[PDB]
């Protein structure tokens, strides 16, 4: 329990520095840990769901501090590429950067959550279930932040917030109108 | 105000970013269901970029009225004067 | 504990013949191309066998003690990351080719749009690990050092070497050229709806993320280990004879 | 003529030196010490710290009544 | 629509109020920056009084971009007009 606990704030506080230093924001960054930990309790749902309820072998006790260390981190990662992407794509206008990031982005960012979920799941085959339990919780919950938390819930916080999203920057929420361009 | 010719020339590069379609197929006499095949996703990019670069606001149930390039260019003139 | 050792140190080399011929179906499904999919291979191998020299020597010299939860993470750590690495960099340099820039403008754009992200994905995985040597439990405490320096070690490669194998092979023919030039009309489509309609889709996504908290409640563990061992093992068979 | 950042140009004018060094390294560090598996089976840790009152509860009846000095037992079973 | 005097009458005075420089050194021609002396809160307070008073709304972007009062009447001229 306790180990549990200084883990998850350690490595909580680490990321955020890291998030912050690299995207110069401080919003961004309390939004990328904020998803990240959302999409933690969702995969924990998950991988219970699936080993208590339908296996029948409940969890064991040494599985959730190695899952978390792992989850945060990846998590963490998809979503700093997406938004430095983003910041690169943001002169022409938030929302327009925000679709040309998803675009560029979204097929490598899925293939490579789906390559290292399915790396992760690939444990289970060994005979030690301790080991299968926490590879398939390590990529339920890699599986459902690729799908979910960069797909939707970051662009949509991203253009809620708008200019806010680069705080303490000075960002243009659109650019200035421009003529209309002569044939 | 602008010309139909370059509301008709933004557009249609706005369209070529979107779906491919070249500039030279993007005429006024054109429907976006069927000559172009765009559908209303398609579409209500084409006014997001619209509306972040040349400040012109379309309302989606606009978006629904509109058929032609010819429309859309008419309801743009329509809104600069 | 005997036993789940034995087991533990028995099931390494299965579980990595598996993940090798995974990633490879899944290499293949993504990129279409043999050689493609064999460059990135040659890449993970590269990565995978430096991590694992690397902690299998310190830990040979005593530097610190090891436990087969240890190594299976190792592996599998180096493994996923070594991928992903191979994956950001040859996607970003297949985008800059698909888009029109030349072999030399295309590594140049490949190396400055993704150099840092791959720099600070790898250093949140280390920094991250690392923090489980504050933990007070040895089977915790002895993971922190062995898989930072593994997963030091993978950057470190996937950062010189892969850029390095990048330039070397994409001179010899069409080698990573993209295989299939096509968009990507899905993409278009959720970038836009995530655009015009942040409000229902936040609602949704927070939605969907709460409804595994409902699993919080029946949660219980346990701590029998011949639960999770095969009935093979000496261990089980003598607790079923008592 | 573009400048070149220094270092993605070192990485591509060398390419070969730098495969080569990784690629001896690699094989030079497999080589000298044995398996990971070996290694781990030899450097196993203790699953209870010296810290946790079971331990030191189980080595001390140990030291009092002068019979051993461990604290883990198995049983056998006829 | 106002001429320029009144616009830089009411600007003046509404400086005169936040920062306490007299109206008589409010000339169209003085940098907020160096001239005047003016930081960029003291410039959204004279936005937020501009806007409830005169009914001109001025986002902080363009703030960023106006740099002499002869700028600032100039944009309010092009917003009444
Ligand atoms: C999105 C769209 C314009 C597409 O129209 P189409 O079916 O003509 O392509 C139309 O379905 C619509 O107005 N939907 C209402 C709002 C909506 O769909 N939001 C996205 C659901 S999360
Ligand atoms: C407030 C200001 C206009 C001041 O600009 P200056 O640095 O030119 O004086 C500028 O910092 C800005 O736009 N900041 C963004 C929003 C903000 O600062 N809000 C207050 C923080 S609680």
């Amino acid at each position: 329990d306790y180990d549990l606990i200084i883990v998850a704030a350690s490595a909580l506080i680490l990321i955020f520095i890291i998030m912050m230093v690299l995207t110069r924001a401080v919003v961004a960054a309390a939004v990328i840990v904020g998803t990240v930990v959302l999409s933690l309790a969702s995969a924990f749902g998950l991988s219970v769901l699936l080993w208590q309820h339908i296996v029948g072998i409940p969890l064991h006790w040494m599985v959730l501090p190695m899952s978390v260390i792992v989850l945060l981190a990846v998590g963490a990662d998809y979503n700093l590429l997406l938004v430095s992407r983003m910041k690169e794509e943001i002169h022409a206008g938030i929302r327009t950067g925000i679709i040309r990031a998803m675009v560029g982005t979204g097929a490598v960012v899925t293939a490579a959550g789906l390559v290292f979920a399915f790396t992760m799941a690939s444990m289970a085959v060994s005979s030690l279930i301790t080991i299968g339990q926490v590879g398939t919780t390590i990529g339920l919950g890699l599986l459902f932040d690729t799908l979910v938390v960069r797909s939707l819930m970051t662009p949509s916080i991203a253009t809620l917030l708008g200019r806010w999203f680069w705080w303490p920057q000075r960002v243009r929420e659109r650019p200035v109108p421009s003529k209309w361009p002569t044939p | 105000a602008a010309t139909q010719e370059e509301i008709i020339a933004g557009l249609a590069e706005i369209i070529e970013e979107v779906t491919g379609i070249e500039p030279s197929e993007v005429t006024p006499e054109k429907s976006f269901v069927d000559d172009l095949d765009i559908d209303s996703l398609s579409m209500v990019e084409i006014a997001v970029q619209t509306e972040d670069k040349y400040g012109v606001k379309i309302p989606d149930e606009d978006l629904a009225g509109l058929r032609t390039v010819g429309d859309v260019v008419a309801y743009i003139q329509k809104l600069e004067e | 504990s005997a036993d789940q050792r034995a087991e533990g140190d028995a099931s390494m080399k299965l579980i990595e013949g598996v993940t090798f011929a995974v990633i490879t179906v899944m290499l293949l499904a993504v990129y279409r191309s043999v050689i493609t999919t064999l460059i990135v291979l040659a890449m993970v191998v590269l990565g995978l066998s430096g991590a694992r020299g690397i902690v299998a020597f310190l830990g040979f010299y005593n530097v610190f003690g090891l436990t087969t939860f240890a190594t299976n993470m190792v592996v599998t750590l180096a493994i996923a990351a070594a991928t992903d690495y191979a994956i950001f960099l040859i996607g970003r340099y297949q985008e800059a080719r698909r888009a029109g820039e030349d072999r030399e403008s295309a590594y140049y754009t490949m190396f400055h749009g993704t150099a840092h992200v791959v720099l600070a994905s790898g250093l949140t995985i280390a920094g991250a690990t690392l923090c489980l040597h504050f933990t007070r439990l040895p089977y915790f405490q002895t993971m922190g050092v062995p898989l930072a320096i593994g997963m030091l070690i993978v950057v470190a490669a996937a950062l010189t070497a892969g850029p390095a194998v990048i330039s070397v092979v994409s001179r010899f023919g069409k080698t990573l050229e993209p295989k299939r030039f096509s968009r990507s009309p899905g993409w278009h489509r959720v970038g836009t709806a995530t655009v015009r309609w942040p409000g229902a889709i936040l609602v949704c996504a927070v939605v969907a993320a709460l409804i595994g908290l409902l699993a919080l409640p029946g949660y219980y563990t346990t701590y029998d280990d011949r639960r999770y061992l095969p009935d093979d093992v000496p261990a089980n068979v003598g607790y079923d004879a008592a | 003529a573009p400048p070149r950042p220094r270092l993605p140009w070192f990485l591509r004018t060398f390419a070969v030196p730098i495969i080569l060094a990784w690629v001896a390294v690699v094989a030079i560090l497999n080589t000298v010490v044995p398996t990971l598996d070996e290694v781990g089976e030899m450097r196993a840790v203790s699953m209870a710290p010296n810290d946790a009152p079971s331990t030191l509860a189980i080595k001390r009846v140990g030291q009092v009544f002068e019979e051993y000095d461990t604290s883990s037992s198995v049983m056998i079973v006829l």
